[PDB]
RNA sequence: GGCCGGGAACUCAAAGGAGACUGCCAGUGAUAAACUGGAGGAAGGUGGGGAUGACGUCAAGUCAUCAUGGCCCUUACGACCAGGGCUACACACGUGCUACAAUGGCGCAUACAAAGAGAAGCGACCUCGCGAGAGCAAGCGGACCUCAUAAAGUGCGUCGUAGUCCGGAUUGGAGUCUGCAACUCGACUCCAUGAAGUCGGAAUCGCUAGUAAUCGUGGAUCAGAAUGCCACGGUGAAUACGU
């Protein structure tokens, strides 16, 4: 109805909010086919929702900024799993069983000194 | 524009109004359009950059 | 490195801040977009009689104690070991080892 | 590994349908971290076969890989004082992912016009086992059957 | 290349900094300039005054120096007139009124600096350095400080080749930043070289 | 390659040219600054210019309008 | 509209400074919008430590920086009066923008 | 067919018909056909003779293949006539720059055969 | 124009802490230790990473950060200034950057970061210049102002395997900016040219996941001068059968 979710996938901040009844997929004032209706993984904005019925029953007005493209494409499924709180009795059990609430901290690996891209060693032969 | 009203950068001024009265300082920044002078007062050592009007402070 | 190179900077800071710290119109603006008659060429003719050591191009930001030319940092005005010389004995506020 | 025997992490499946089988070919066909451009020309390469044949998409490609599953390869095992190649019975489960390495380099070789097409006829000839990517497979079996000593 | 200071890694979290005041990058210089050369002139005169730490906290348009000795009777000398003599030679140097805080310690012999120049005050005339250290080490051990590792350096014994050794007694934290241990160093330049000193005296914990 | 608004000449390199037109060919002249340019008012000048060891004689053409002495008074010695 | 910006390094000494200036203003003016902070500010610098060689020994130090803004709501002729030449935080830069 | 005498548009775009001419490069080749008003994606099959004489006056302004060959040789011969630093530094086989020429200067040094 | 009200829900901002320990369940195992599955959770076994480099070896390097015993110069080996040189060139290696194209060169349309620098300086608009940028001029000693229009990506195409519409060195011509000064000896933009080379032998370097890889950017130095370096961010694998 009017309930909250949160996704923070890879330096991308989201503002998630759930709506029942109507069906539309709007992503921060942007339409379904124009902004992302040709980009790859247009399913990851709807990924867990196969077992439930939402395409005709749920509309989502989603606002995610920051990070990257896939990070904003990843926060929208990370944010909705904190936003499936209304039917959470029929949603929280599967979303751990499908691991969908998880943050997956594939973080930025900070540059250690000498290690070139923080793991890369310079070329050193025997002499 | 005259003396206090013509506040210059680094020019020392004098405060005679508000808790900053009886104190001197310099005008680091001036605002003729906003009619306000940016001067800080040496209160307890640390300079206290405060905005005072031309009439609120005197040219020194 | 040497007292003589540190004796250069006291001569350097002196005559440069006699002319080329305050008087800037005679050295910078006077050959901007005006007529190409030789009067602004006459302006840079007066720029030869002054010491060429007094230019701000001379500016070598040196260690204030020992005068080291390379490996400098302007945020302390010091040589690259002096910032450790205050890091390990605390002579600079907030200078903490970045434990990130 | 040495002692800490680890498995393999999960495979990020096909967005069109939840197939872990298809994604293991998408990952190797991808180069340089660019999955977004490489998947589309992979998906266009699916549209080279699905109108050439018109039968399926999950079975029309599985028959191209199941007829070319090497039942055995070679590696070096130590039993004495030199270099010897031993025939090794591959897992069905391991026949798959080591077959696609033969095919992804077939996209590199035999440059026809473009990468979409450079992969196209090379994935086409593999379905009938007379292709050149199939050709480098059984010449290893020419080597592998030439030393079948270990049982 | 070894031996990082547990001092510099533990400043602030357990032990307060040796200077604390704000400055901009532009006035980072003039604040810095006063600190070194007057502490140079502080260490020239109060070398015999048995001092432990000199934290200089100079606020905007202000300067305060917290001198931490144990014999201020020779610092004030008589009627405190010598304290102003520390103040008259610093006021016309930095141009700011520099007030002086001689905040003393009740216990001199439990300090990292005093044990360092203790052997150095007696190094000039050739002493068997072990007993010289042992005395101070034992005194500092029995007086409550639960750990000590003490160092001397140079060419000990009128030597030529390189020599260094340490005397372990108690706890020495270098991989535990939580505990409390200090360290200092002075030097002994004479007609035979520079005969140096380090120390690691352990106080305690949380 | 420096500025359209002006080249540079030393003042001693200035009045060596003004004494040239009035008096004439006596001796090869002597300078130090290899970074003073050549303007068209110095044709036929026989200037010998300091390389850092001695002075190298230079003759002037009128293509030398934005060109320096040191193209014709070099320094690097190779074999 | 009246701003009291406070500029220092650590949050472990400014924390008593935001307590002394909201409460002493409460006894005299009682007109303040509450402390609104600013993002913590970091100045990291890698520096070479070996005296003449070896471009590998780079030890990371940082002069950390923090800023906190008080923002009293009304120009009070009692808050400023009692807290003019008064600031508990030592070694600090106070900016009483009036 | 006949541009600058011998040089030919080989069956390609008209935009790369002009850049094949010695003496013309990046923005002049766009400037010629835009002054001709003809689109850049067109071919020599569409470009006929009625525009190629309109092309000839348009290229009559500048310096051309055999013509540019002379003056660049004339300039370096004048540079040889100076006999100067840049006078000498050409014919030696050493690059004339602020170049780190000690190892990687292979344009004037050539292949590493002898 | 979150621009003007309103709101304390919410992202963000920043503090004192709450949160993880093999705590629990079962098999096995010497009632122990212990591995690893089941559970919930934000994370599961030192959750990812950094910082801390034991006793000591190389009696490993530095006297050129500074200190300091002898030694010698102490009308000089010390000191000053005006040019060159460190930027030299048949050849060799080392570590980086760039191509050897189409997953690409190119034009238009349009998408989305965090970290941080900033006053004898960083520079919004405006006018013109093919462009680079010049003049003029707010704000801003800073989550408000600027730097700062992030690109690969995507869409429509366009060209078809050629040393090629690939690639960028070289070199001539004309300048933009810095500063006493750009010959020797800066960088960049633009005009023009377009050689080597179509995956590189023995041998050998990196790497266990946002790592590899590719694309983009800021900063320290500093009048000016990075493909270096220290940091940031974007997309995103293979494989560890076994010792």
């Amino acid at each position: 109805n009017q309930y909250y979710g949160t996704g923070r996938r890879k330096s991308s901040a989201a503002r998630v909010f759930i709506k029942p009844g109507n069906g539309k997929i709007v992503i921060n004032q942007r339409s379904l086919e124009q902004y992302f209706g040709r980009e790859t993984a247009r399913m990851v904005v709807r990924q867990p929702l196969e077992l439930v019925d939402m395409v005709e029953k749920l509309d989502l007005y989603i606002t995610v900024k920051g990070g990257g493209i896939s990070g904003q494409a990843g926060a929208i499924r990370h944010g909705i799993t904190r936003a499936l709180m209304e039917y959470d009795e029929s949603l929280r059990s599967e979303l751990r069983k499908a691991g969908f609430v998880t943050r997956d901290a594939r973080q930025v690996e900070r540059k250690k000194v000498g290690l070139r891209k923080a793991r890369r060693r310079p070329q050193f032969s025997k002499r | 524009p005259r003396p206090k009203t013509l506040f210059e950068p680094g020019e020392m001024v004098r405060v005679n109004d508000g808790p900053f009265a009886d104190f001197n300082g310099v005008v680091e920044e001036v605002d003729y359009e906003k009619s306000r002078l940016k001067v800080s007062v040496s209160i307890f050592g640390r300079a206290t950059p405060v905005e005072l009007d031309f009439s609120q402070v005197e040219k020194a | 490195a040497k007292q003589s190179m540190k004796a250069r900077e006291v001569k350097r800071v002196a005559l440069a801040d006699k002319y080329f710290a305050k008087r800037a119109e005679l050295k910078a603006i006077i050959s901007d977009v005006n007529a190409s008659d030789e009067d602004r060429w006459n302006a840079v003719l007066k720029l030869q009689t002054l010491p060429r050591d007094s230019s701000p191009s001379r500016q070598r930001n040196r260690c204030r104690q020992t005068g080291r030319p390379h490996g400098f940092l302007r945020k302390f005005g010091l040589s690259r070991i002096k910032v450790r010389e205050a890091a390990m004995r605390g002579e600079i506020p907030g200078l903490k080892k970045a434990s990130w | 590994p040495r002692r800490r025997v680890i498995g393999q992490r999960k495979i990020l499946p096909d967005p069109k349908f939840g197939s872990e089988l298809l994604a293991k070919f998408v990952n190797i066909l991808m180069v340089d971290g660019k999955k977004s451009t490489a998947e589309s020309i992979v998906y266009s390469a699916l549209e080279t076969l699905a109108q050439r044949s018109g039968k399926s998409e999950l079975e029309a490609f599985e028959v191209a890989l199941e007829n070319v599953r090497p039942t055995v390869e070679v590696k070096s095992r130590r039993v004495g004082g030199s270099t010897y190649q031993v025939p090794v019975e591959v897992r069905p489960v391991r026949r798959n992912a080591l077959a696609m390495r033969w095919i992804v380099e077939a996209a590199r070789k035999r440059g026809d016009k473009s990468m979409a097409l450079r992969l196209a006829n090379e994935l086409s000839d593999a379905a009938e086992n007379k292709g050149t990517a199939v050709k480098k497979r059984e010449d290893v079996h020419r080597m592998a059957e030439a030393n079948k000593a270990f049982a | 290349g070894q031996k990082v200071h547990p001092n510099g890694i533990r400043l602030g979290i357990v032990k307060p900094w040796n200077s604390t005041w704000f400055a901009n990058t532009k006035e980072f210089a003039d604040n810095l300039d006063s600190d070194f050369k007057v502490r140079q002139y502080l260490t020239k005169e109060l070398a015999k005054a048995s001092v432990s730490r000199i934290v200089i906290e100079r606020p905007a348009k202000s300067i305060r120096v917290t001198i931490h000795t144990a014999r201020p009777g020779i610092v004030i000398g008589k009627k405190g007139e010598d304290v102003e003599k520390l103040r008259k030679v610093v006021a016309d140097i930095a141009g700011v009124p520099a007030q002086i805080n001689i905040a003393e310690v009740r216990k001199p012999e439990l300090d990292a600096k005093l044990v360092a120049d203790s052997i150095t005050s007696q190094l000039e005339r050739r002493v068997m350095f072990r007993r010289a250290m042992k005395r101070a080490v034992q005194n500092a051990m029995r007086l409550g400080a639960k750990g000590i590792k003490v160092e001397v350096s140079g060419r000990l014994g009128g030597a030529e080749i390189a020599r260094t050794e340490w005397y372990r007694e108690g706890r020495v934290p270098l991989h535990t930043l939580r505990a409390d241990i200090d360290y200092n160093t002075s030097e002994a330049h004479t007609t035979y070289g520079v005969i140096g000193v380090k120390v690691w005296i352990f106080k305690g914990e949380i | 390659r420096s500025l359209k608004k002006g080249p540079f000449i030393d003042l001693h390199l200035l009045k060596k040219v003004e004494k040239a037109v009035e008096s004439g060919d006596k001796k090869p002249l002597r300078t130090w600054s290899r970074r003073s340019t050549i303007f068209p008012n110095m044709i036929g000048l026989t200037i010998a210019v300091h390389n850092g060891r001695q002075h190298v004689p230079v003759f002037v053409t009128d293509e030398m309008v934005g060109h320096k002495l040191g193209e014709f008074a070099p320094t690097r010695t190779y074999r | 509209r009246i701003r009291i910006r406070l500029k220092a390094f650590d949050h472990r000494l400014i924390d008593q400074a935001t307590a002394e200036i909201v409460e002493t203003a409460k006894r005299t003016g009682a007109q303040v919008r509450g402390p609104i902070p600013l993002p913590t500010r970091k100045e990291r610098f890698t520096v070479l430590i070996s005296p003449h060689v070896n471009k590998d020994a780079r030890d990371q130090y940082e002069i950390r920086t923090h800023l906190r803004l008080v923002d009293i709501v009304e120009p009070t002729e009692k808050t400023v009066d009692a807290l003019m030449r008064l600031d508990l935080a030592a070694g600090v830069d106070v900016q009483i923008s009036l | 067919a006949r541009i600058a005498g011998i040089n030919i548009p080989d069956h390609k775009h008209a935009v790369i018909a002009l850049t094949s001419i010695y003496g013309v490069g990046k923005t002049r080749s766009k400037a010629i056909l835009a002054a001709a008003g003809i689109a850049e994606d067109v071919k020599i099959s569409e470009l006929s003779e009625g525009q190629i004489d309109t092309l000839r006056d348009e290229v009559a302004k500048f310096v051309v293949e055999g013509d540019l060959r002379r003056e660049i040789s004339m300039s370096i011969k004048r540079l040889m006539d100076l006999g100067c630093y840049r006078g000498l530094r050409h014919r030696r086989g050493l690059p004339v720059r602020g170049q780190r020429t000690k190892t990687n200067a292979r344009t004037r040094k050539g292949p590493r055969k002898p």
